[PDB]
């Protein structure tokens, strides 16, 4: 019915900046004027995104958070950078931390409420406020740190609503830091308990995918990102679009996922860098053009929904779809009856004819979780860097205690591959 | 067969007689019982008043399905009314307490920034 | 003396009606009532003018009773003679004896009396009914039983009419006939009973009418009844009093049940033909076809005879023509009484209704005896009684009314007992 | 002397409103208007059927009583609308049913009062009331139901009068209606204690009067009623004619009814659709000729009437009379003499020179209430539709109740075939 | 008399749309209100309450949890159509559990409607009953439909209620959580419903695949085939009809016990524009291809078959129709109910909507049947069910809500019983 968007810290804002402008252009949307596309549907729910101001203008429900100014002025200087409303960028100034800790008690806790105090603005303004949903990294500080706190300050002041995370789970290649196992794994822990649903979008991943497939030799942050934006347009469009489903999201929550403890979905794609239906199916399907770094293959489907993009026969479709759970019919738990469905809108995205996209509760996430508790507990072992976050004000417990929640987290799924 | 008749009687308007033809030869309505007609009158309001105070018996049995009715209905209508209402007031105190033991597991997590933040300054 | 007409029940008023309209036809009685003792007998010369009958009328349905108030003589009665129900009798004993009677038999009563009141020394009474038939039974019965407690002595004479399978019954006829016959038989003196059956009989054989009515066969009822009374309210000897009655014909207190048989019933059209012979009109009196009760003497045995002619007769004749009835027939008188015969001749020629299918005759007989094969027809009722009684057949609507189931018994164990009587006078 | 007419429920009043128009157009009486005919009789016994008011005019004494619009509204609006007198229309407004109960508890005794106190208005004002006759449905409710009550309510207030009813018992032919042995086992039940006489009008006779012998195609509930409004009319002649007979109604009862047990009468008729005498009994005799569905042959008369009617010899029906208790002489019982009476007027019904009708009580009805007890047991078997009722507010145990003295009155006819 | 029409939730509303469309059609309403039949200062009626002195607004009220669907209608043509009123939306969603609609989200607008249906039935001489349209597995439409219902059963003692509910099938997009939503109203919802035409969902999609040709089918396109049957089992009381009959008595026909029965729904003639005979289109009645919830009755028992044709007909057809669907095909009538195959005619020929998929027909069966085989689809779902509940699959959301764990075992416990009372009707 309408839902509001947070995107703090470098990576977080990166990502968001890339989403807004690649759906801002789908719907028709100047650097800051309004509709121009001979197209029409676009406007039905352009609500959903879209809080409108002054005259014609389209203006985003965003509140774009961060501990240092640079890469806000990155933003409001290049892409789509007219288009935020201007009192809706929350400055840090202060040192950002590559750190959870800062983020997450002494410089972040310094702001959240300021923030807090803008989503309160746009979430008190809105018609009927769907839920929130949130960019940041994992790995690194004032994007996971301050995320992480943004949200168990968002529940509780909405309970209500519901929680939604793009969450860039990092690795060792593509790094700024030696230090994020210990921010991922404070997150990780802080997100099972206070959001609904989190696509794991992974760094590991995704640089796998521009390197195994794609050309591309030292990839940027750019061709890259290039590849969550498209993977974050194809996850929303039927929350954002047409008239086939309506996706409350909640719909979309209660309907993915089985098990309260949130269950992380990884997102997948049909075609990519900077298409036949059967050749769109097994290639979104393939491990290969997964955005977390995992086989799903070394466990099973939970629950499946694929989202389709461009004007083609769904004949074709429900007959691909219901061939995949055929040539690899073990790996979609048995016990879930009708546990992937498919949709269908034909407005296709940037270049691109055809598209899908894809989105997974896989068991095989452990697989994920287990590498980044992995170089955790090598670090943690011989208390590493610890004193970075000690002197900041933590307790030594608090990492065995969220490595313990998290541990868990491997186990449950370990076990959901049941009978 | 040759007759012998012997003369009775020669009236104005007529005459009688007798004639034998062969010699012969050889050698209380009481009143009481009417009571017997008001036995009738008593055995016959008895008949009457016997399937009459017999079907005043099928009579206020009427009385009886066109109760058993209507009072089997307000045994469904106020019966579930609360078979309802009483397992939504078992909703609320369920939930409206529920949304409460989220809320109190996070003022927690929360009261625990604050004392270890009031932590960090009395730490390096 | 005086001599009552109670005609009760549908039958017996109709009856009565063509009867009345007899006796007025042989006396000389414009209907308006005047006549331009003797016959006293049977009428009170009420008012300075009118000639009245001593008769009432009592029917449980008004509708027939009120077809004599519509029709001329309408001015021959006093409106009170004339006594009607409202509710019908519906056709059981049951009903008129003890429900629906009750409540007018206190009327008639009184009624009779009142009549009886303009009367020195009154002789008996004439009772016209229906043996099978609702009031006719019942009512009858019930007003017979308190006739013999409010008059003592005074002889009643009942004509029955015997009711037959086709002149239409009711199923339920075999009934109350024998349920009447039983209560009624200790309380009347001598009973003339009219086999239906018989006068339908005669209407066809003599009449040639093919669907004889009511109105048809009443009116030679209307005769054989005129022929019994005439002796008294003319007075010609022999039966010139009530007493004289069963003084001649029963000589068992049984009620005995003579039979009737009337003389020449020849059809008018065959009017201007011979005068019948003194002679031949008796020896048709001795003949089945010509009977009354439906039955035969020829083989039963006779217990007393009377012969009733009326005209132009003198005895010469009726004794030497009976010389050869007895020469030519089957006698069979019984055992231990002379062989009958009381002869009465009454001169006055006897009169038929105008319109009517009967001619003006010369001379006719009308012979009176009591035989016990008058008793074939006692049995015949019984049949059909014994036989719907076994299964209780229509019991109930009596009982119904409140009668005892026993009351059926105890009758049926009389005409048992009446049944085996008649038979136990054989020689 | 007098008799009132009860003409309750849809069929019921279908049938009541054809005999009536029969009837008063024999007599000869208008719309409303009173003689027009240049016979005389007729009016001898008009009486009977009549209540006359204003002026000329001449009303018959009629009730009629329904549980909803319509099927009133349906004769007031047609044949001899205008004749009954209006505060005689009993309106139910409510459901009616199809149901016995409803009619016989909830919805009916809801009226029973104020048709009770109109008969009351009649009857009470009547010369000297002989008594009532009703016509109505036994499968159905309105009419089985509310009728089976009013006289139920109606002897109480006159034991006294006697009663007297048409009813057609239902088929499965000429009608679906999953529940009528119910209803008419329910009445049935009703009627052999609290009427006198009562008709047996079995429609599925009727059925087969017009087309196994009639080759009447299509049959209409309207040809098929004019079966019945023929065989009532005959079934009346001597109360409200001529002085054949005379005819107490008393007087047919207490000689036709050998057994308190109510016996009911199939009736009989001679010409029929929409003639010499012997052609005319030998079919007024002739099972396939009868008003109920039986076999006057699988048992034998206990007392029948036939009643004639037109300018013929009466010479030749006594005669063809006693010749058909001849050539069938033993399936009249022995044991009730003369148990076969006729009468003949010869003012004609309808069309129709000659013509006869016959009132039969034969034990071989026992066939027809078999018939309903048939289908009756193989549903309260296991206890069918009953809770149609249980609902309603009846008893379980007064179907078993009813149905075991419907059983009895089967083996009582069953016993009188006897010696 | 009067019969209201609810149509909750996505599915029921949208079915509803395009079934009043349907009525509009039959009955000649223009979208603008007026009907240039002639008057309405009965019959047509039934559904329609002749407000104002121009329009003839539909006796409907439509609830949903979101606008979205409901927002269709006030701006699609028949905008004109209802009442502002009798259209009622909710703001946010009911996010796809019984447990959201029954309770939480739902409590809050229940008030509303259930005061907005009584100003409908207040003008209303004798309301006769509910037509209710819901879908089963759904959020609202079986979590507030079942809240509906109770407390109309409260608010309405005796009127009937009547479910259409639209039972789900995997390809015509459930949602994984269906299975749990069904069990769950159905439990509570059942002894508060009178009589429920279930409607697979598989089967209209199938038929439109078979018969109608469409590779792709649509809601608008199910729904217009559901438009038809419904309007076809209204019918009966929605035209006058005369030579044929309400429900009310094929309602007594099809249910003879408690448990709410569901009959099955199968329509005669679907065929694709761009005449049969009254005997073939029965012939399609009997016949799995052509049924409304996919299972099959060759294998069940019946307990009642209605059959309902609706134009060009004759009665004779019919019969020879009949009678041939059980000489020689899936005879199969149960132990006790000697009847089944009731049969009416609604001469009114089958309008069918203009730029639709099917063409003007002549004649079109309906057959209203209730059989134990229906209860192969009652299984299907439990299965789904039972498997997922075996790990509490996603109860939670549920118990989220605020409801009770047992409140999932002690529904499930009625459909293993009344899965167990169908088998138990057999022979
Ligand atoms: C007199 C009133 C009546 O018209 C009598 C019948 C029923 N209806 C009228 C309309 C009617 C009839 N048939 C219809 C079919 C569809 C829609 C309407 C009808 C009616 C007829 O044909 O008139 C021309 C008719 C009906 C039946 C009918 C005959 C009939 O007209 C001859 N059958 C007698 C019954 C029936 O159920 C039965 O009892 O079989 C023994 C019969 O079953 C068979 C195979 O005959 C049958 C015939 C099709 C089958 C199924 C449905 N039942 C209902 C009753 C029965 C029918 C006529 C009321
Ligand atoms: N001879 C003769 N017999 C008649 C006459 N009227 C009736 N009956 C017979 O009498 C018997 C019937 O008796 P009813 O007089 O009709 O019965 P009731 O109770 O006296 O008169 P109701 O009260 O009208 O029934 C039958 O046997 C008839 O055959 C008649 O006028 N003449
Ligand atoms: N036949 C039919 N079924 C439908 C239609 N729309 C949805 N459904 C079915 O109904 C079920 C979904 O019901 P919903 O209306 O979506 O549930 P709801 O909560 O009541 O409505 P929402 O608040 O919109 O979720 C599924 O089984 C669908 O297949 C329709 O238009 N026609
Ligand atoms: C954001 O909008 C979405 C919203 C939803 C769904 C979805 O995935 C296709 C979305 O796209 C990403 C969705 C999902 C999943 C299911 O579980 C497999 C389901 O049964 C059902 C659905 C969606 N409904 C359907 O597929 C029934 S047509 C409803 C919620
Ligand atoms: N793919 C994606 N990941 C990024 C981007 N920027 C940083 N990251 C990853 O996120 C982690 C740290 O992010 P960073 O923003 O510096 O932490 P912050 O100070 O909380 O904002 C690293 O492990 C990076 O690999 C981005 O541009 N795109
Ligand atoms: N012949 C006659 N019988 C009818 C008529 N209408 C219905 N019936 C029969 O009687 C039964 C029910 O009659 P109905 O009047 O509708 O019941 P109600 O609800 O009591 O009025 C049906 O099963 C038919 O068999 C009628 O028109 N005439
Ligand atoms: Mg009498
Ligand atoms: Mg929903």
């Amino acid at each position: 019915r309408e839902i509001v968007h947070i995107q703090a810290g470098q990576c977080g804002n990166q990502i968001g900046a890339k989403f807004w402008e690649v759906i801002s252009d789908e719907h028709g949307i100047d650097p800051t004027g309004s509709y121009h596309g001979d197209s029409d549907l676009q406007l039905e729910r352009i609500n959903v995104y879209y809080n409108e101001a002054t005259g014609n203008k389209y203006v985003p429900r965003a509140i774009l958070v961060d501990l240092e100014p640079g890469t806000m002025d990155s933003v409001r200087s290049g892409p789509f950078g007219q288009i935020f409303r201007p009192d809706n960028f929350v400055f840090g100034q202060s040192g950002a931390g590559n750190n959870w800790a800062k983020g997450h008690y002494t410089e972040g806790a310094e702001l959240v409420d300021s923030v807090l105090d803008v989503v309160r603005k746009e979430s008190e303004s809105c018609d009927c406020l769907q839920g929130f949903q949130l960019t940041h990294s994992l790995g690194g500080g004032t994007g996971s740190g301050m995320g992480t706190l943004l949200i168990s300050k968002i529940r509780e002041e909405y309970p209500d609503r519901i929680m939604n995370t793009f969450s860039v789970v990092p690795s060792p290649k593509v790094s700024d830091t030696v230090v994020e196992p210990y921010n991922a794994t404070l997150s990780v822990h802080q997100l099972v308990e206070n959001t609904d649903e989190t696509y794991s979008i992974d760094n590991e991943a995704l640089y796998d995918i521009c390197f195994r497939t794609l050309k591309l030799t030292t990839p940027t942050y750019g061709d890259l990102n290039h590849l969550v934006s498209a993977t974050m347009s194809g996850v929303t469009t039927c929350l954002r679009f047409p008239g086939q489903l309506n996706a409350d999201l909640r719909k979309l929550a209660v309907n993915m996922v089985p098990f309260p403890r949130l269950h992380f979905f990884m997102p997948g794609f049909a075609p990519l860098t900077s298409l036949t239906v059967p050749e769109l199916t097994q290639q979104m399907f393939d491990s290969k053009n997964m955005m977390a770094a995992c086989d799903p293959r070394h466990g099973r489907y939970l629950t499946v929904a694929a989202v389709f993009r461009g004007r083609m026969s769904m004949k074709e479709v429900d007959e691909q779809m219901l061939n995949v759970q055929n040539k690899n019919s073990s790996y979609f738990v048995e016990w879930i009856p009708n546990n992937v469905k498919t949709a269908v809108c034909d407005i296709p995205p940037r270049g691109l004819k055809m598209s899908a996209t894809f989105i997974g509760n896989s068991t095989a996430i452990q697989e994920l979780f287990k590498r980044i508790s992995e170089q955790f507990t090598a670090m943690f072992r011989r208390k590493a860097f610890l004193h970075w976050y000690t002197g900041e004000g933590m307790d030594e417990m608090e990492f065995t205690e969220a490595e313990s929640n998290m541990n868990d987290l491997v186990s449950e799924y370990q076990q959901y591959q049941d009978a | 067969a040759d007759m012998e008749v012997i003369e009775l009687n020669k009236c104005t308007s007529g005459q009688s007689f007798e004639v034998i033809l062969k010699p012969p030869s050889f050698d209380p309505s009481l009143e009481e019982i009417q009571k017997k007609l008001e036995a009738a009158e008593e055995r016959r309001k008895y008949q009457e008043a016997e399937l009459l105070k017999h079907l005043a018996e099928k009579r206020e049995h009427e009385r009886e399905v066109i109760q058993k009715a209507i009072e089997e209905n307000n045994n469904f209508i106020k019966m579930a009314k609360e078979k309802l209402a009483q397992k939504m007031e078992s909703n609320k105190e369920n939930r409206e307490a529920h949304l409460a033991a989220m809320l109190e597991r996070l003022q927690e997590k929360d009261k625990h920034a604050e004392e270890v933040r009031k932590n960090k300054e009395l730490k390096e | 003396r005086e001599c009552i007409s109670i005609h009760v029940g549908q039958a017996g008023v109709q009856i009565g009606n063509a009867c009345w309209e007899l006796y007025c036809l042989e006396h000389g009685i414009q209907p308006d009532g005047q006549m331009p003792d003797s016959f006293n007998t049977f009428f009170s010369e009420t008012g300075a003018g009118k000639h009245v009958p001593r008769a009432v009328f009592v029917d449980l349905e008004p509708t027939v009773i009120d077809e004599v108030r519509t029709g001329t003589y309408r001015q021959l009665f006093h409106p009170e003679q004339l006594i009607t129900g409202k509710e019908d009798a519906a056709n059981n004993y049951a009903r008129g004896h003890y429900t629906i009677g009750k409540e007018i038999i206190d009327l008639v009563l009184d009624r009779i009396r009142k009549l009886a009141d303009q009367c020195t020394g009154l002789q008996g009474f004439l009772v016209f009914h229906s043996f099978g038939g609702g009031t006719g039974s019942g009512f009858t019965s019930l007003l017979m039983e308190r006739l013999s407690v409010d008059y003592g002595k005074k002889s009643k004479l009942e004509f029955s009419i015997y009711p037959a399978p086709q002149v239409s019954t009711a199923v339920v006829e075999p009934y109350n006939s024998i349920l009447t016959t039983h209560t009624t038989l200790e309380h009347s003196d001598c009973a003339f009973m009219v086999d239906n059956e018989a006068i339908y009989d005669i209407c066809r054989r003599n009449l040639d009418i093919e669907r004889p009515t009511y109105t048809n066969l009443n009116r030679l009822i209307g005769q054989i009844v005129s022929s019994i009374t005439a002796s008294l309210r003319f007075d010609g000897a022999l039966n010139v009093d009530l007493t004289e009655f069963q003084t001649n014909l029963v000589p068992y207190p049984r009620i005995h049940f003579p039979l009737a048989t009337y003389a020449p019933v020849i059809s008018a059209e065959k009017a201007y033909h011979e005068q019948l012979s003194v002679a031949e009109i008796t020896n048709a009196c001795f003949e089945p076809a010509n009977q009354m009760v439906k039955c035969d003497p020829r083989h039963g045995k006779y217990m007393a005879c009377c012969l009733l002619y009326r005209g132009d007769v003198v005895p010469k004749d009726v004794n030497a023509a009976i010389a050869t009835i007895k020469t030519k027939r089957s006698i069979q008188f019984v055992d231990w009484c002379p062989t009958g015969f009381k002869v009465g001749i009454n001169y006055q020629p006897p009169t038929v209704v105008p319109g009517g299918d009967l001619a003006k005759v010369q001379r006719a007989v009308c012979m009176l005896s009591n035989t016990t094969a008058i008793a074939e027809a006692w049995a015949r009722l019984d049949h059909k009684f014994d036989l719907m009684y076994a299964k209780r057949a229509f019991v109930h609507w009596y009982v119904g009314e409140g009668m005892e189931e026993g009351e059926f018994s105890e009758a049926r164990e009389d005409m048992a007992a009446l049944e085996k009587d008649y038979e136990e006078v054989g020689i």
